[PDB]
């Protein structure tokens, strides 16, 4: 049929400027991120530090769903550029330059050891007992 | 509804977009104009078995770049963007990776080594004086 | 490291900050080396040759100099910027 | 020992600025990596290996406790050579010697933790197959680990730490200066006979 | 006469009947490997 | 130089590649560092071998290793390496004529 | 031998016993989460560890000019006379002597000793 053969071309476009600005969001393969759950979501600045040099927060769901920390890319890209191809009715490419990229994890959310208490184990560190016993005492 | 909420219409509809690598030649000819609305033609080919990926130069840009693609299946990629408005949406899953290749070889290095001796401009050197300075 | 090293390590000093309040910046750019010189005792530089250090127990050095350029602050929204050539 | 042969051998980290070592999954928490198989992917590359796998147990065990890279980097920030009054200036001290103490080489940005990751995994991974047998321990005498320093090179050891001398003497010349409430001379700040 | 010899190791009935019933083992097999003496 | 053209080829950076691929590539180290991943490593030395005999984008003291039992390739620029000249065998035959 | 993560916080999961069932289970510390274990071996070490090293060497070094080549080895797979020849040469084996081949044809990393 014509997909045996079919040949496609489209025109490519640049715009000068654009109202809103492009980036890459990267999950891990092992995340196993789905989207379908994502009702909601919250994305905005830490407040560790305490803006624009600062890493990016990202909540889903409010608390009950997962939280994902994005990080900007060290590795500058200043012999390299990306572009994204995003179909439009036209018909033609466009292509937009990555302002930036950011490698997002998941959060584990639980009654994760304080530093005050991480001391007192740190005792027992060397020599403790029963490794799943330490966390139902807490 | 908020200001961080997320727009997530985009992953909804499953909009499939390339991820492309390019050299910066190409985007710095685009970035000379970067407003006349068009870099050049994007021509796909394909066979029984076989799918082949190249782009064109533009002649008036200029005054082959063949395109190999990649695995996306080892990451998944998502693009966002970030309105001015604070209105953050999401475009679209990454469905596919390509990189940008030069056709020429020997010449294309004659580029490259302008580029690399255009870099050293800015790197200063130390500068033999022929009078002591008084 | 005379070509290159002595240079980069004068362009990767920090610039000193020094805060009163005016506020003052020194940041050293560009270096220079002069050849050899020797100094006579009426203070007249001449070309060392090194069998004349040799010969007088002098050492072949040549004289090093280096662009500075000094901006001061005043918190009076004027920034006077100075640069002490070869220095 | 009872249970310090049942766990096996673990694997500490010397990072520098810090009186003793920490353990090695610790340092990866403090750079940003808290569950195991993120930190296991940057050491271990195939998973299909149960021997690396198992090398790597009493290393997990051993930081256990700590499961946040705050906690992670305030314990390296605990044991740093000066200690902070506070915690939060002991997570800011920790972070500051990962930042740039820590593989300086890797990088010094402040988003350079992944690729200082992926090298101190690299680390870790080339431990394991000297532990493992897999690749011979590196030769000392061997002449390509060497490196000779020549004329150049130890000039420019000589420069810096004169050139740091140089501009530590025109920072406390000018200080005195500009305390005084007058303007200083930049030629008379700087000393010549230090680099002399 | 089988061609793999085996000893199977359990721990008393009358602890069964406090440390750990899992890593007490490991603690048992590190320490039988080189500690005991044949 | 070297960095600039290894990106420009097929080798990925350790940022932009997930773990799972690090497994099959050779390491790509260009002083100590581990810049990123290469899935052909043969031809990638090939190409820089030419490249340094070329004198095009490699100086000739630029010393490229490749490790083939531990998948890494180990390109040193820095100072303080001993080298020596040794003529070129292609083929059983000396390039010199 | 099968390592374990749990699939919640992608952590270690640890062999675990529930008395009620008696059943082994894999639970995930800090995480009250549980697998059902189905290996039945939570721990193994071979002490003479008879690993073996085809599975370590790798087919790329038949690219390398300073392994020697024999004729007289062809290839099983696919008949390929030449074959790359070496020794393991790794410890904890305490006798490494014997030769593994390695074809020397393009796409065959084929593998075998004599
Ligand atoms: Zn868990
Ligand atoms: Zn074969």
């Amino acid at each position: 049929g014509p997909s045996s053969q079919n040949v496609t071309e489209y025109v490519v476009r640049v715009p000068k400027n654009t109202t809103k600005k492009y980036n890459i969001m990267a999950f891990n393969a092992a995340d196993k991120v789905n989207f379908a759950t994502w009702n909601q979501a919250r994305l905005e600045r830490d407040l560790s530090n305490k803006p624009e040099d600062q890493p990016w927060l990202l909540r889903v769901n409010g608390k009950s769903g997962r939280k994902f920390k994005g990080i900007k890319k060290g590795g500058v890209t200043e012999n390299t550029s990306y572009y994204i191809f995003t179909q439009c009715p036209d018909g033609a490419f466009e292509a937009f330059p990555v302002h930036n990229w950011y490698n997002f994890t998941p959060l584990a959310r639980h009654r994760t050891l304080t530093a005050e208490e991480a001391e007192e184990e740190w005792e027992r560190r060397n020599k403790v007992l029963n490794h799943f016993s330490i966390m139902q005492q807490r | 509804a908020e200001r961080g909420e997320l727009d997530l219409t985009g992953a909804k509809q499953n909009t499939g977009v390339w991820l492309v690598k390019v050299p910066k030649y190409l985007s710095q000819q685009w970035a000379k104009a970067s407003g006349r609305g068009e870099v050049g033609k994007l021509r796909i080919a394909k066979t029984q078995g076989r799918t082949e990926v190249s782009f064109t130069l533009n002649e008036d840009l200029a005054n082959e770049h063949p395109f190999v693609l990649q695995s996306v299946g080892g990451q998944t990629l998502t693009v966002f963007t970030e309105s001015s408005s604070d209105k953050l949406s999401l475009e679209g899953i990454v469905v596919q990776r390509a990189e940008c290749r030069p056709a020429a070889s020997e010449n294309y290095m004659r580029l490259k080594r302008l580029q690399i001796e255009e870099s050293s401009k800015p790197v200063r050197l130390s500068q033999q004086l022929d009078k002591v300075v008084t | 490291f005379i070509q290159m090293s002595v240079q980069r390590i004068v362009e990767d000093a920090p610039p000193i900050d020094l805060q009163a309040p005016p506020r003052y910046l020194l940041k050293f750019e560009q270096i220079y080396l002069s050849k050899p010189t020797h100094w006579e005792r009426d203070g007249a530089p001449s070309p060392m040759m090194p069998n004349e250090a040799r010969l007088r127990n002098l050492t072949y050095s040549a004289p090093l100099y280096v662009d500075i350029t000094k901006t001061v602050i005043k918190e009076g929204e004027e920034q006077l910027q100075t640069q002490h050539q070869k220095t | 020992g009872a249970k310090k042969s049942a766990i096996g051998q673990r694997i500490v980290a010397t990072l520098p600025y810090i009186k003793q070592e920490v353990p090695i999954i610790i340092v990866f928490r403090a750079l940003g990596f808290v569950s195991d198989r993120d930190i296991l992917e940057h050491i271990i590359y195939d998973f299909e290996d149960p021997e690396m796998m198992e090398m790597v147990k009493p290393s997990l065990d051993e930081a256990f406790v700590i499961q946040e890279q705050n906690v992670a980097l305030n314990f390296i920030g605990s044991r740093g050579a000066k200690p902070g009054v506070t915690k939060e200036k002991r997570i800011k001290y920790a972070k500051e010697v990962l930042q740039k103490e820590m593989l300086p080489h890797v990088g010094v940005s402040d988003f350079c933790e992944t690729k200082k990751a992926y090298f101190l995994g690299y680390m870790v991974h080339r431990l394991l197959l000297a532990a493992l047998g897999r690749r011979e321990l590196d030769d000392r005498d061997h002449y390509g680990n060497k490196r000779l320093d020549l004329a150049g090179p130890l000039l420019a050891f000589l420069f810096r730490g004169m050139f740091k001398n140089l501009l530590k003497e025109v920072r406390i010349y000018a200080q005195k200066f500009i305390d005084r409430g007058k303007d200083f001379n930049l030629e008379l700040a700087i000393k010549t006979r230090i680099i002399s | 006469n089988a061609e793999k010899l085996v000893l199977r190791i359990r721990i008393m009935n009358s602890d069964e009947n406090k440390m750990d019933d899992d890593v007490f083992l490991r603690c048992i097999e590190s320490n039988m490997l080189t500690d005991m003496t044949l | 130089p070297i960095l600039e053209f290894l990106e420009e080829w097929s080798m990925e950076n350790l940022e932009e590649i997930s773990p799972a691929a690090i497994a099959d590539a050779t390491k790509i180290f260009v002083n100590g560092c581990w810049v990123g991943i290469h899935k052909d490593p043969e031809q990638l030395m090939n190409t820089l071998r030419k490249l340094r005999r070329q004198m095009d984008i490699i100086v000739s003291e630029v010393s490229m290793i490749r490790d083939i039992r531990e998948r890494e390739i180990r390109i040193y620029t820095d100072a303080g390496r001993i080298c020596r000249p040794l003529l070129i065998v292609e083929k059983q035959k000396l390039l010199l004529k | 031998v099968g390592i374990r993560f749990c699939q919640e916080c992608n952590n270690m999961l640890y062999p675990k016993e529930d008395k009620e069932n008696r059943i082994l289970l894999y639970a995930c510390r800090n995480c009250d989460y549980q697998q059902e274990a189905d290996n039945s071996c939570i721990y193994v070490n071979k002490i003479t560890h008879e690993v073996d090293e085809l599975t370590q060497i790798i087919a790329d070094v038949s690219q390398d000019p300073t392994l020697p080549r024999t004729e007289d080895h062809p290839c099983q797979k696919c008949g390929h006379k030449e074959a790359v020849f070496f020794q393991s040469h790794s410890a904890r084996a305490e006798d490494a002597m014997r030769l593994y081949y390695v074809c020397t044809a393009p796409h065959c990393g084929h593998r075998w000793t004599e």
